[PDB]
Parts: C-alpha cells; sequence; structure tokens
C-alpha cells in the first residue's frame, strides 16, 4: 500500500538501467554512478578495489538513506582514463580474485 | 520501554548484518542511546544489564532484590571468570565495513516491556470528513474520523 | 548471588 | 595464488578457518553475503484445513515458517515469481501438508518429522525437514491433547535470508582479526590494564605475540581473518561458503553484464 | 539447632507463608 | 620551491601534554642565540630526544596550492626525502614580538608552530601556506 | 517481628527461631499434616500485626542480624549502627515496603526515585498475558504477547506475584551505542 | 491465577476501590491564623457505628 | 508459550533442545550451567532463550476443549 | 505549542513507514523528543497561504530566537558528542576514510584538501575535514580562560575563511550559544546557507561517529578506589563538622547572629556543611576521572549530564529535602521509628551518603522517595500555573 | 490487574505528599502522575 | 473558546515523530499514506496542465 517489493531490491526496473551512467561536472574525468537495487556488500567492495588501481584519483560511495537498495558511487581518475572502462578493470579483477579464491578453496576442501 | 522509565520508541529497523556485532558473532536485538543514561541516573538499568548477562552465562537467575548485599564488584568478578570483560563491555565490529569499532560497547541482555501505544492506533488524517451536527464543524474522535 | 529453589531436596533430606 | 583458507575445525555442522592473504571489505562482504543472499526454500503460504488447537492459526503458521529444510538441490528449483506456473508447481516450490491429531490421552506433541512432501521432486534433494537431533524428533511445533485436530496444507518457496529470517541458511557468524591488537584499529578502554581484564582471543595463538618494544608498522593491512560459520542444516557448512562465494561472484558479474549494455 | 537465632534469608520463608496464608486481595475478601 | 626559512634548532625540551601522539617541543637556533621554537608534532612518526640540534625547513612548495592531494608515482623529484619529516599547513598570525624579534603562527591542520627570532632572518614568512621539513 | 529482651543470652533477640522456620518449609514442602501456617506464628506470639498509630510507640530494627547482636567491602552501601538498645520489633524485611508495581523493578534501590514512579505507571500498560484462561473470555481489547519470558534480574518478592508464570516482556540483547544517529 | 477481589455487573468486571476518609471519633486541633477571631479550633467528628 | 523455534539473535537449534533440556534436570539432578552446556549451547544469546522461556501452553491444555 | 517557533513550515519529503520524520536539531524548539510524542500537521489550500507559510514560517528563517536574541537550534545530541571527539588533536583520519566523509557533504566542490601530514603515511586531522562543510568567508574567534594563539590545553575557538584552526568544537561554539558559529553564519550568509550547514555538520559528524562508535557503562561510574577513601574522609569531616556544631548548641553556647533564631541558624549551619561536603566530594570524583571515562566526556561535550549527575552516581547523593527544610519529625520527634527521638543526625533527618552506584538503605531510600515526589507535585503545579499564567 | 485491586483513593495541609507514617503501608513509589499525584496510592 | 478561538479543522494529520539524520533542516517525512489522504487543490494553467492531467 506503501511497501515496495523485493525482487527490485535486485530485480531491474523496466526502462530503468540498473546503473546510471551520470557525468558529474565538479571535476574532470570524475563521475558519479547510481546503483539501483543493491546495498553495502556490493558497494563497499567496489570502493576498496578502486582504491588499488593506480590510475584512479578519487573513489567513494554512500547510502543516502536506508530505505532503498540504492547507494551512490563517485569515481575520479587521472586524465584520459575513462572511469567506465575503469569499472571493468576493477570489476573483472574481483571475479578473478574469487575464481582464484573459490577454487583455491575448492581444493582446500576435497582435502577433507 | 525498559523497566526504569526509559519509555522510548522504535527509531528504525536494521536487518541483522548491518547490526554491529562482537567477536563471538552475537548481534544486538536493540540499540539505545548512551545519552539516555547520564541525567536519568538510571544506574540500575546498567547493573541489571550486567547481572542479566552473568546469569545467562552461569545459568542462574540474577537476584535483583533491593536491599541486598549484592554489590557490583561481586557481580563483576563473576562476570570476568566466564571470560568476558569485567564491566560487561565488549569489543564490537561495525557491520557495514566489517571494521573494528574504535571504542568498546556496553552489552548484555535486559528485560524489556512492550506497550499498547502502537502507531497503527495513533495515525489518521482528514480532508473534508464529516461535520458535527451542531456547529457543522469537523467531528472529533480518531475512530470517528475526527479533526 | 542467585535464586535457588530445590532445597526441598535439602529440607526433606535435612529433615 | 590468491587468498588462502586454513580450514581449522569442521563440526558436522560448524566450519572454522583462517582467511589468509585478503583485503578487508572482501572478508566482510563474503560474510554479509553468507548471512543475507543465500537462496533457500522455506514454508511460506499456510492454508488451514482444520484447527482445533489452542494456538492462534498463524502463530502456528508463523513457526511453520522457521522449520529448516533440506536444500542441497535448491538451484534446480527456480523462484516463485519466475514461475509462469499457476503460482506453484514442481518447478518453483515444494508443497508440504500435515496430519496432526490429538488422539491419545496424554498430551501429544508435534514435530517437523510429522510432515509429508506431496509433490514430484524430480528426485531432488530439497525439502526433507531437518532433524538435528539423534532421536529423529525434529522441531517442536505444537501440543495436542486428547481430541484436537490439525490438518493443513503448506507451500514452501525459494528465497534469501534478507527477505525474511526464515530463509536464513546462516546463524551467528564469528568474526575477528588483529586479535593481537597490533593494528590499533581500536583503543582498549580500561580502568587499569588492557592486558589484565581483556581476555586474549582464542585466535592469539594463531598469530605471534606483539613482540613489543618495536616501532609501529602503520602500513600493516588486514588479512588472515578468524571466522566461524555455523549453519542450521539448511545446507552443510562447506556448501554454504561455496554457495556464499559463488553468489558474490554471480553478483559482481551482474554489474559488468549490464555494464556491457553500453 | 532449633532455638538458634535467625538469619535474614529465613524471613522469605516467613513471608512466603504469609501469602500462602492470605493472598494479595486479603482485605478485599475479608 | 625554496626553503622560506631554515636554521638548526636543538631540542631543548619535549612535553607530551595528555596527548598520545602529540607533544610540545622546545628548540633554539645554534646560529643565533635569540631564535627559538615551540612546535607540536605526532611523536610516533618522529619521536624525540632532548638536545637534538634540528635544522628546520619550510619550503613553501615541492618541485625544485589549489591542488587536490595526489599519490606519488616514482622518482618524483620532490622535497622532504633528504628531510626526515613533513606536514602541511598555513600561517595565521604574524606577531611582531619586539624590535626585530618576530614570531609567526603556523597551524598545520590543527598542529601548531611558533618560531621566534630576527625579522631579518624571517623576511621570507608572509602568509604562504607553507610546509614543514625537519631532519635529524 | 517481636524483639524479646529478657532472653537466655541475657539480652534481646527474636522470639522466632530456626525450628519455627523448619516446620514452615516442612509445611511448605508437604506440597504428615501439621500445617505450621502463618496463623500459628500469631497465636504462638511470634509476629505482631502493627499499624500507624501503634508505631509512634515502638523502636524497630531494620534487619535482625544487622542489629540485634551487639558487636568489609568498599562496594557495599554503608549501614548504620546497633547502639539502640530497647528494640521492640525488627522489620520482617524492608523490601516489603513496596507496592505491587515497585517490586518488579530490579534494584529499585539504585535508581532515582521518580524513575520508579514512572516505571510504576508503565508496566500497567505493558502488554503481556493477563490471565491464562484468556482464550475463552469475550473481553474487549485484550493484548497478548507471543513468547513471554521470565526476566533475568528477578526480585525475591516477585515470585509471589506469579510474574514468573505470566511475565510481561522479553529479555533483549541491548547495546548502548551511538550507532547510526537514529 | 485469578484472585477474585471484585464483582460482575451486567457482565463487566467492576472493582470497588478503597476510598479513604478522616477517622471519626477524633479530637483534633488546628489553628486559624486568618484574622478571624478564632485562633484555635478543636474539633471532633462524632460518628455512630 | 511453546519453546520458540530458533533464537532471536543466533538462531541455533532449540526446537529440539527443549525436552532434552528437561530429562537432564529430573534424571540427572543437573544444574543449568552444566545442562545447556551438554546441550551444546556454548554461546549465550541462546543461553538466554531456553534459560528464560516460559512453557505456558502446559496450562491451556488443562482446559477442557 | 507555546513558541512562535512552535509551528514552522517544513518542506515535504514523502517517505515509507508511518511516522512523521524530521531532522533532530529542530527538536529543541518543539521541546519535543521521540519518547512517543505525537505532532499535528496542516496543509494550506491556496497559493497565498503556501507563500504566506514559506516566506514567513519556514524553519531557516526562525533561527535566532527573537526571544532572547540568540539561535534556538544548536547542534545538540550525540552529534554534539560526536563532533567533540572529531575535532580533537589526538584524532587523525586516513585516506580511505577522509575520502568517504568528504563525499557525504552534498555541497562539495570536489577538491581533496592537503592532508595535514604526508611522509610518512598521508593523513588528515579532524578539524580540517570539518572545515569542508563550513562555508567560506567565516571569521570567528573566542578566547577562553588560558586560550593563547598556541592554546596549550586546547581551549578557545579560531576559524578563518571557513577553516578551523585551533580549539575543540563543542556546545559553547556549535550549540545554541550567544555568538557561537550558527549565530554568525546566519547573520552573514542568511539562513539558507545555515540550513545546509546544519545538514552537512550532521551528515559528516554522524558518519565519522558511526565508524568511531561511542558507548557508556558502569565502569564510567567507578572511581579510583583510593579517591573513594577521600570521599569517605569528606563524608567524615562533615559528620565531625556536624557533630561538633550540635554540642555547641546543646552547650547553650551557640549564637545565631542577629536576625534568625537559635534553631534556624543551627539549620543553615548544618545544611551548608552537608551540601558543601557533598559538593566537596563530587568535585573529587569528577576530577579523578579519565578522559576515557565516557560520562566525563558527555559532560565535557556539553551534550548531557552535568557535574551533579556523576556526583550523584558515584560520589554521593547528599541531603534530601522537602520545602528546603530537612526531612521533618513525622512521628513524634523522629522521622521514622527505627530511630529514637531528638536524633537530628544527618542520616536521621534525611541525609543520603551512599551514591546511586552502591545502592540505598531502606531509611535512605524512603527518604529519597519523599523529595523525589516533592519535585513531581511541584512540576505538576508549576506547569499548570505557568500554562495558565502565560495564557 | 493486581495493583488495581490494592489501590486506594482520596477525594478532596498537604495531602499530596508522602508522610513518614506511610512507611510500609502504601507504596513509596507508585502513584499516577498528574491530577492525582498523591491522592491515589497503592498498598 | 472551544469553537471560535479554536476548532476541529480539516486538512490535518497527526502521528508520532521519529528522528532522522538524513533529512534537511527544513524537511519533514510524511508517511506515504497520510500524503495520499491530505491533498491540496491546484488550478489548471497552460503550465501544469500537462503534469496534472498525468496525475489524474
Ligand atoms: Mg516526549
Ligand atoms: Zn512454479
Ligand atoms: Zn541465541
Amino acid at each position: 500500500m506503501n511497501a515496495p517489493d523485493r525482487f527490485e531490491l535486485f530485480l531491474l526496473g523496466e526502462g530503468e538501467s540498473k546503473l546510471k551512467i551520470d557525468p558529474d561536472t565538479k571535476a574532470p574525468n570524475a563521475v558519479v554512478i547510481t546503483f539501483e537495487k543493491e546495498d553495502h556488500t556490493l558497494g563497499n567492495l567496489i570502493r576498496a578495489e578502486l582504491l588499488n588501481d593506480r590510475k584512479v584519483l578519487f573513489a567513494a560511495y554512500k547510502v543516502e538513506h536506508p530505505f532503498f537498495a540504492r547507494f551512490k558511487l563517485r569515481i575520479q581518475t587521472t586524465e584520459g582514463y575513462d572511469p567506465k572502462d575503469a569499472l571493468k578493470n576493477a570489476c573483472n579483477s574481483i571475479i578473478n580474485k574469487l575464481g582464484a579464491l573459490k577454487t583455491n578453496f575448492e581444493t582446500e576442501w576435497n582435502l577433507q | 520501554a525498559s523497566r526504569h522509565g526509559q519509555k522510548g520508541t522504535i527509531g528504525i529497523t536494521y536487518r541483522r548484518e548491518d547490526m554491529p556485532f562482537t567477536a563471538e558473532g552475537i548481534v544486538p536485538d536493540l540499540i539505545i542511546n548512551p545519552h539516555a543514561i547520564p541525567s536519568r541516573m538510571t544506574v540500575a538499568h546498567l547493573i541489571e544489564c550486567l547481572l542479566s548477562k552473568v546469569a545467562a552465562l552461569s545459568g542462574n537467575e540474577g537476584d535483583a532484590s533491593p536491599f541486598t548485599d549484592i554489590t557490583v564488584e561481586g557481580i563483576s568478578k563473576l562476570l570476568r571468570e566466564h571470560g568476558y570483560q569485567s564491566r560487561g563491555f565488549e569489543v564490537m565490529y561495525n557491520g557495514h565495513t566489517g571494521k573494528k569499532l574504535m571504542a568498546q560497547i556496553f552489552f548484555g541482555p535486559t528485560y524489556y516491556q512492550r506497550l499498547r501505544h502502537m502507531v497503527d492506533d495513533k495515525i489518521h488524517a482528514r480532508a473534508r470528513g464529516p461535520m458535527q451536527v451542531l456547529t457543522r464543524q469537523p467531528v472529533e474522535g480518531r475512530s470517528r474520523d475526527g479533526g | 548471588f542467585i535464586k535457588r529453589d530445590r532445597m526441598r531436596r535439602n529440607f526433606l533430606r535435612m529433615r | 595464488e590468491g587468498p588462502q583458507v586454513k580450514i581449522r575445525e569442521a563440526s558436522k555442522d560448524n566450519v572454522d578457518f583462517i582467511l589468509s592473504n585478503v583485503d578487508l571489505a572482501m572478508a566482510n562482504s563474503l560474510r554479509r553475503v553468507m548471512i543475507a543472499e543465500i537462496p533457500t526454500l522455506a514454508i511460506d503460504s499456510v492454508e488451514v484445513e482444520t484447527n482445533t488447537t489452542v494456538l492462534a492459526d498463524e502463530f502456528i503458521a508463523h513457526r511453520l515458517g522457521l522449520i529448516p529444510l533440506q536444500s542441497m538441490d535448491i538451484e534446480q528449483l527456480e523462484y516463485s515469481r519466475d514461475c509462469f506456473c499457476e503460482d506453484h508447481c514442481d518447478k518453483c516450490s515444494v508443497v508440504l501438508t500435515l496430519q496432526a491429531f490429538g488422539e491419545s490421552e496424554s498430551t501429544t506433541n508435534v514435530y517437523s518429522k510429522d510432515l509429508v512432501i506431496v509433490s514430484n521432486l524430480m528426485g531432488r534433494n530439497i525439502g526433507h525437514p531437518i532433524i538435528q537431533d539423534k532421536e529423529g524428533n525434529g522441531v517442536l511445533i505444537c501440543k495436542l491433547r486428547k481430541g484436537q485436530e490439525l490438518k493443513l496444507t503448506c507451500v514452501a518457496k525459494k528465497g534469501i535470508a534478507k527477505e525474511h529470517a526464515k530463509w536464513g541458511p546462516a546463524a551467528a557468524i564469528e568474526f575477528e582479526y588483529d586479535p593481537w591488537n597490533k593494528l590499533k584499529h581500536t583503543d582498549y578502554w580500561y580502568e587499569q590494564d588492557s592486558a589484565k581484564e581483556w581476555p586474549q582471543s582464542k585466535n592469539c595463538e594463531y598469530e605471534d605475540p606483539p613482540n613489543e618494544g618495536d616501532p609501529f608498522d602503520y602500513k600493516a593491512q588486514a588479512d588472515t581473518f578468524y571466522m566461524n560459520v555455523e549453519s542450521v542444516g539448511s545446507i552443510p557448512v562447506d556448501q554454504v561458503v561455496v554457495r556464499g562465494i559463488d553468489t558474490l561472484q554471480k553478483k559482481v558479474a551482474s554489474i559488468l553484464l549490464a555494464l556491457t549494455q553500453m | 539447632d532449633e532455638s538458634a537465632p535467625i538469619t535474614a534469608e529465613d524471613s522469605w520463608a516467613v513471608i512466603s507463608a504469609f501469602f500462602r496464608e492470605k493472598g494479595l486481595v486479603s482485605q478485599q475478601l475479608d | 620551491s625554496n626553503t622560506l626559512f631554515d636554521d638548526i634548532f636543538q631540542v631543548s625540551e619535549v612535553d607530551p601534554g595528555r596527548y598520545n601522539k602529540v607533544c610540545r617541543i622546545e628548540a633554539a637556533s645554534t646560529t643565533q642565540d635569540q631564535c627559538k621554537l615551540t612546535l607540536d608534532i605526532n611523536v610516533e612518526l618522529f619521536p624525540v630526544a632532548a638536545q637534538d640540534s634540528l635544522t628546520v625547513t619550510i619550503a613553501s612548495s615541492l618541485n625544485l596550492a589549489t591542488r587536490s592531494w595526489r599519490p606519488p608515482q616514482a622518482g618524483d623529484r620532490s622535497l622532504a626525502d633528504d628531510y626526515d619529516y613533513v606536514m602541511y599547513g598555513t600561517a595565521y598570525k604574524f606577531e611582531e614580538v619586539s624590535k626585530d624579534l618576530i614570531a609567526v603562527y603556523y597551524s598545520f591542520g590543527g598542529l601548531l608552530m611558533r618560531l621566534e627570532g630576527n625579522y631579518r632572518n624571517l623576511n621570507n614568512l608572509k602568509q604562504e601556506n607553507a610546509y614543514l621539513l625537519i631532519r635529524r | 517481628f517481636i524483639v524479646e529482651d529478657d532472653e537466655s543470652l541475657g539480652h534481646k533477640e527474636l522470639k522466632v527461631r530456626k525450628g519455627h522456620i523448619a516446620k514452615l518449609m516442612a509445611t511448605e514442602y508437604q506440597d504428615d499434616v501439621e500445617e505450621y501456617t502463618w496463623s500459628s506464628l500469631l497465636n504462638e506470639g511470634l509476629v505482631e500485626y502493627i499499624d500507624a498509630e501503634e508505631e509512634e510507640s515502638i523502636l524497630i530494627a531494620m534487619q535482625p542480624e544487622d542489629l540485634e547482636p551487639a558487636e568489609v567491602d568498599p562496594a557495599k552501601r554503608i549501614r548504620v549502627s546497633h547502639h539502640a538498645t530497647t528494640f521492640t520489633h525488627c522489620e520482617i524485611h524492608p523490601s516489603m515496603i513496596l507496592g505491587v508495581a515497585a517490586s518488579i523493578i530490579p534494584f529499585p534501590d539504585h535508581n532515582q526515585s521518580p524513575r520508579n514512579t514512572y516505571q510504576s505507571a508503565m508496566g500497567k500498560q505493558a502488554m503481556g498475558v493477563f490471565l491464562t484462561n484468556y482464550n475463552v473470555r469475550m473481553d474487549t481489547m485484550a493484548n497478548i504477547l507471543y513468547y513471554p519470558q521470565k526476566p533475568l534480574g528477578t526480585t525475591r518478592a516477585m515470585e509471589y506475584l506469579k510474574f514468573r508464570e505470566l511475565p510481561a516482556g522479553q529479555n533483549a540483547i541491548v547495546a548502548i551505542a551511538c550507532y547510526s544517529g537514529y | 491465577f485469578d484472585m477474585g477481589g471484585y464483582f460482575i455487573i451486567n457482565g463487566s468486571e467492576k472493582v470497588l476501590i478503597a476510598q479513604e476518609r478522616s477517622a471519626g471519633n477524633i479530637v483534633q486541633v488546628f489553628k486559624k491564623a486568618a484574622p478571624s477571631p478564632i485562633s484555635h479550633v478543636a474539633e471532633i467528628r462524632s460518628a455512630l457505628e | 508459550m511453546i519453546v520458540p523455534v530458533r533464537c532471536f539473535s543466533c538462531g541455533k537449534v532449540v526446537g529440539d533442545k527443549w525436552e532434552s533440556y528437561l530429562n537432564l534436570l529430573q534424571e540427572d539432578e543437573l544444574d543449568e550451567g552444566t545442562a545447556l552446556s551438554r546441550l551444546g549451547l556454548k554461546r549465550y544469546c541462546c543461553r538466554r532463550m531456553i534459560l528464560t522461556h516460559v512453557d505456558l501452553i502446559e496450562k491451556f491444555l488443562r482446559y477442557n476443549p | 505549542s507555546l513558541h512562535k517557533m512552535s509551528m514552522m513550515a517544513h518542506r515535504v519529503k514523502v517517505i515509507p513507514y508511518s511516522t512523521f520524520r524530521l531532522n533532530l536539531s529542530v527538536t529543541s524548539p518543539y521541546n519535543a523528543d521521540f519518547d512517543g510524542d505525537e505532532m499535528n500537521l496542516h496543509v494550506p489550500q491556496s497559493e497565498e497561504t503556501r507563500a504566506e507559510l514559506s516566506q514567513l514560517c519556514a524553519v531557516p528563517l526562525q533561527i535566532v530566537s527573537p526571544q532572547s536574541n540568540k539561535p534556538c537550534m544548536g547542534i545538540v545530541q550525540d552529534t554534539l558528542c560526536g563532533i567533540r571527539k572529531l575535532t580533537l588533536r589526538d584524532t587523525f583520519i586516513e585516506l580511505d576514510q577522509v575520502l568517504n566523509m568528504l563525499y557525504w557533504v552534498p555541497d562539495w566542490d570536489g577538491v581533496i584538501p592537503t592532508p595535514a601530514i604526508i611522509k610518512p603515511k598521508p593523513l588528515w586531522s579532524g578539524k580540517q575535514i570539518l572545515s569542508v562543510a563550513i562555508p567560506n568567508g567565516i571569521h570567528l574567534q573566542r578566547f577562553d580562560e588560558g586560550t593563547t594563539l598556541l592554546s596549550p590545553k586546547d581551549n578557545g575557538m579560531l576559524i578563518i575563511d571557513g577553516q578551523i584552526i585551533f580549539g575543540v568544537v563543542e556546545k559553547k561554539t556549535v550549540g545554541s550559544s550567544n555568538g557561537g558559529l550558527i549565530h554568525v553564519v546566519t547573520r552573514e550568509k542568511g539562513p539558507q546557507v545555515c540550513a545546509k550547514l546544519f545538514g552537512n555538520i550532521q551528515k559528516v559528524v554522524n558518519f565519522w561517529l558511526l565508524h568511531n562508535g561511542f558507548s557508556t557503562g558502569i565502569g564510567d561510574t567507578i572511581a579510583d578506589g583510593p579517591t573513594m577513601r577521600e570521599i569517605t574522609e569528606t563524608i567524615a569531616e562533615a559528620k565531625k563538622k556536624v557533630l561538633d556544631v550540635t554540642k555547641e548548641a546543646q552547650a547553650n553556647l551557640l549564637t545565631a547572629k542577629h536576625g534568625m533564631t537559635l534553631r534556624e541558624s543551627f539549620e543553615d549551619n548544618v545544611v551548608r556543611f552537608l551540601n558543601e561536603a557533598r559538593d566537596k566530594a563530587g568535585r573529587l570524583a569528577e576530577v579523578n576521572l579519565k578522559d576515557l571515562n565516557n560520562v566525563k566526556q558527555m559532560v565535557m561535550a556539553g551534550s548531557k549530564g552535568s557535574f551533579i549527575n556523576i556526583a550523584q552516581m558515584s560520589a554521593c547523593v547528599g541531603q534530601q529535602s522537602v520545602e528546603g527544610k530537612r526531612i521533618a519529625f513525622g512521628f513524634v520527634d523522629r522521622t521514622l521509628p527505627h530511630f529514637s527521638k531528638d536524633d537530628y543526625s544527618p542520616e536521621s533527618k534525611g541525609f543520603v551518603e551512599n551514591s546511586y552506584l552502591r545502592g540505598l538503605t531502606p531509611q535512605e531510600f524512603f527518604f529519597h522517595a519523599m523529595g523525589g515526589r516533592e519535585g513531581l507535585i511541584d512540576t505538576a503545579v508549576k506547569t499548570a500555573e505557568t500554562g495558565y499564567i502565560q495564557r | 490487574t493486581l495493583s488495581h485491586l490494592r489501590r486506594t483513593n482520596t477525594p478532596i495541609a498537604k495531602p499530596r505528599q508522602l508522610h513518614n507514617t506511610h512507611w510500609g503501608l502504601v507504596c513509596p513509589a507508585e502513584t499516577p502522575e498528574g491530577q492525582a499525584c498523591g491522592l491515589v496510592k497503592n498498598l | 473558546r472551544g469553537n471560535l478561538m479554536g476548532k476541529r479543522v480539516d486538512f490535518s494529520a497527526r502521528t508520532v515523530i521519529s528522528g532522522d539524520p538524513n533529512l534537511e533542516l527544513d524537511q519533514v517525512g510524511v508517511p506515504k499514506s497520510i500524503a495520499k489522504t491530505l491533498t491540496y487543490p491546484e488550478v489548471v494553467t497552460p503550465y501544469n496542465i500537462d503534469r496534472l492531467t498525468q496525475l489524474v
């Protein structure tokens, strides 16, 4: 009646990008990107990784107000280094860290 | 509300993994606000929470009977031996970043009461409801669509 | 520093 | 290779390990994954045939929520919403029903083990109620005397703990690091001595004493963590972490996927 | 002993009788 | 670029007032008898011994600032490396204590620097948001 | 209690002693039949009913062992002396100067009095389980907690109030932190 | 666990409260320092049982 | 009432411990701290629950239905 | 509703779950807290009223109270507790964190300031970050006792251009003071800016508080076992100072000075001795504390409590009172029968010489009920007189 | 339900206060706040 | 008093309040329901006629 559903705590809204590629204007090769339908776990990682790429100037995020599965995320890079194409370079990497970890734990387990 | 005149309400609900947690893995049911204490003198609210912690460890029932010898120090060492910080404090971990918390938290069980004054009884709004008979003014009375 | 009840076990024995 | 996992102890039902060579939020969100988004079956919709009992209906139906279920082959079950089915089917859900009767003269209990699956599992390995007692008597549901009836139907559905604790595969998660306070992320409050009235972690074995009288490696980061998962029996603990991680992998890769929709 | 002078914790015995005797509505029922 | 001001300052005293990281230091010019200093620091990162003659540099910039702080790469021919210790701040008071005895007042982010000495030595100190570079 | 002054010890004590008490739990633990009930204390001249007007005339003792025999933790509250000879009564137990409402507060002797007064009012609209037969009454506006829990820090009185079989709240793991502003 | 202590009227649990009063058959003295000529008033409220 | 299914905070296994809990007491004349221990409840958020449940329903059942 | 500013016109943000929801720093004017209080709302129906509301009864406009010419909305709660720790020298914050805190402030240009420390370990100091939310142009300074442009114990305030320089931000500066910050911004940049200032100072200081955490506990009420000794000594001297005086009267050797009777002067002679001794004790316990002792912070943060609270917790509870006189001989010549008559002794007539920490003794407890009610009656009437009077 | 039965009442010196003589007779603590502070008091 | 200086009025709501750090000093959260019952008229002009139409 006032209660919003729960798949779209993860289920993509229709005609609504899960993300929102939004240029900001406050800084060059900075950007702010809006995440529909998720929460800290997804967020906080995506920061921490982004503090390890060397070609990044600035990266931070926040959850505006507890009640939606949206936080917001702000990237600033060094010149000519697109932050979109700095997401892949981050995001590709984490799965790598897990497809590394998982099996480097898979084989930690058959050992039992 | 506590058992000491700390009538409060539910600020907000956080599902578990956001609740800050201790090393043991416990997560508080319910968080209150240190500024509740100082000028409420509600010391007993502390000592209960301590004692109640000891009891749930040992298995006894904390005897909160008033004019008894049962001091704090007595309660304290009893707590210590069970392997907790003497003053009931614990290290706790923020639940968002999964970081340590740069200061340590008070922590225990404590008896809580619920109260009638649920919100769904206290809400109503009126835009051109029914008037009175007499002064044709909007009627009073919440159940009656009062103004 | 606790509540103990079964001393009926004691009292019926102590009797 | 990447991070390392020294599995230390494995109960039938508890798994401990040290999480070596890993960043922090990683450690965190592996955990908060574990608590939150592990898809799981559990009893949700509760039709009542006949209730004599003293309990208010949903008060039963409530607890019928929190009865853990076999959930290995959970992925071979797809979600309710995603069922075009007539709202449930052997593709989306499991239907359990119950036949409880207060027949004998002494008070007659109720347990999960008194439940009956009624649907074509396709041989699956989900839904069998979980009996973590030897005596093969599961969870206490209710009490029947002489002459009280309970017949009812139930539909259980896939879902994650976040949607309602009932869907939780997970219980309290131990978590600690820098048990030795070598990192200084925290200031031991004290009246007299952090040493005296602060029990050392169990974990303080696993990492050396602080070899004090030393300068402060400010640059030390966190790794080699100390966690103790504890399932319910919805899935055994090793399958949790597997389903825990694979989830998070299945999560980030979503972003890239939609990202690739530039 | 049987004539020994008492200790505080006894009294609860004395009391618990008093209520077993009376109850809480006593003056009402009286 | 340049050291706005430098001279030696023997640590005459160190006082750790109630502060776990932070202390009050007393140092004076070897060169000129009238040039002094009391300055705060985080000790951890440069803790302190009485009568350490400390040559002290200020050096309003780095290369040899309306500038979002940047993480170094490599071979950054910066300053402060042959110096032991570095901060950042800004002056907030040019106190003229006597005849040409002057004092400045640098807060660095909350960290307090108070020189004193001859104006003539201190001609270089005019409201630049300077750095601090001490060694040995 | 009734102090007695001419006693074998050559000073004052209580006419009540251990055997009296022994038969009490004896009679308490029937549940042969001698029924050393409260009444018996009276007609045996053990304890004396006392009212306000009468109190003007007497000199009572807080706790017997405290006071009657003529004669330590820093954490203990500091307690007065037994100088007073001519005691004629000793209080049964001082924590019996509290109403129904009060003796459900834990440690009402550490709080600030109005807190108690606030507490006194509040339980009376704490929901709970008012009467076990409830399922069959046709009252209006009865409210029943689901999983009532006996509290932890109980109070030697409250047993009598049968609270511990019809409790009115739950133990909750509370944390006094400034967590999220909220 | 009920304890009575009360009545039922038209089927609803009523309860007589202790009221309270001054006790009868008491000599009592007050002042009346109002300027009225009566600077002390002894009373008694005689009652028949 | 009835022995809540698993704990508010931890959630470990209670809807089994309940009567096992009891036999311990009657048969083994066994203390609580010992009891919950050999029930395998080493944490204490649980060492709250069962310790301070109230099994009321053993009253309602008295009523004729 | 008995300010002009007891009704204001808030902008509307439609939210979920069914309470009225509002920022804290406006809870002082409504004299409201969330202990369950309800609140009414009114929706105007024609443009003029909306305009009439917005341009007059908007909150930001109502910030200096025309009542006593100062702001009526400080930064008051845990935030005021949170803000204190943050602006401490000892504190430092690191990149990962400093980053996020900056992002919160929604009015933010996008310029990472210089950390107050590089080499080693780039590192900020709280005061700086805070200086982000504060807009520019501000100049503000206040020199407390022993404030020097170096400020050895870190008193006073000095802010320039919107850059905190030294001093520990607290009530006297960001609360509802005379000429603390919020006053100044208001005059300078109008309300609208100040509105944001309240926002940002809250989003930051909360965030940093969240990850710093903050709590309290009985330990905070425990004092040095030794200084407990001295409390008892101060308890003693009183009784000495009390017992001494008493015989002086019974020796008939007392002079009330001209104006008050023997006994009444005897009272002032005593009760002074009690309060001062109690206060002489509380002083020590308050002095004995650590900067760690959380309640000692809470008071220093000016956010809650006061000297009296803790003095009542740990030191002593001191004399109870009705009518300002001591407790009265209720029965003949003795308040309670557990005492003989003519016993005027502090503990008989209603002293209290434990402290809320170590419990109260029946006689004391009863006594302490007496005064505790007396307040309540007074509160009840002192309202009803006030409400009517003011009407 | 219980305390209600052991209430009292007092329709209408200072009869709202808590006189010494109430020791152990009426509860030094419980009394509803407001109009009837003092004049209602539980055994 | 009861009917001239004060009166039961329309276009009102009342409930319990809850703190919130993330609301602007001039804001108020309204329960989404309450907003659905309270209203406020508006006049069609060439400007809002578009949006208004859409609301209807
Ligand atoms: Mg309120
Ligand atoms: Zn289906
Ligand atoms: Zn638990």
